[PDB]
């Protein structure tokens, strides 16, 4: 299976390939959202995509 | 690494700073001759300072 980090990476690749560089992150208090938000922020910060 | 001796405008300014603000210094040259830019590293597709 795929961890939430790998699914987030695939989602970011999807957004990149279709030039959807403007997006919003909507999460609940459902378990695992902390790691999801942290990974999304870390990938965004260490990226040249913009 | 070899110990050479440095002097000039910046060294005089540093000596004046150490005289005014009481601290001691240990001067060493940067490994590469680059001032520093945010460059892509070929591992993890990240950006880092050199
Ligand atoms: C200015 O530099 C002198 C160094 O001569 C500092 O004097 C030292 O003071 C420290 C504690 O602050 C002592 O541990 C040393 O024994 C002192 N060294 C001697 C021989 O004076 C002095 O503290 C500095 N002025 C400041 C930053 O207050
Ligand atoms: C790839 O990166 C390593 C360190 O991450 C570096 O030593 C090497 O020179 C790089 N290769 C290049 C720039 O072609």
């Amino acid at each position: 299976g795929a961890s939430i980090q790998q699914q987030a990476t695939v989602m970011l690749k999807i957004m990149q390939d279709y030039d959807w560089h403007v997006f919003s992150l909507v999460t609940t208090i459902f378990p695992g959202y902390r790691d999801f938000i942290s990974f999304i922020k870390t990938t965004v910060d260490n990226s040249f995509v913009g | 690494t070899v110990p050479q001796c440095c002097y000039g405008f910046c060294i005089d300014l540093l000596i004046k700073l150490a005289r005014t603000m009481n601290f001691t210094y240990e001067v060493h040259l940067v490994a590469d001759g680059k001032f520093g830019t945010q460059e892509r590293v070929n591992n993890s597709n990240k950006k880092e300072w050199n």
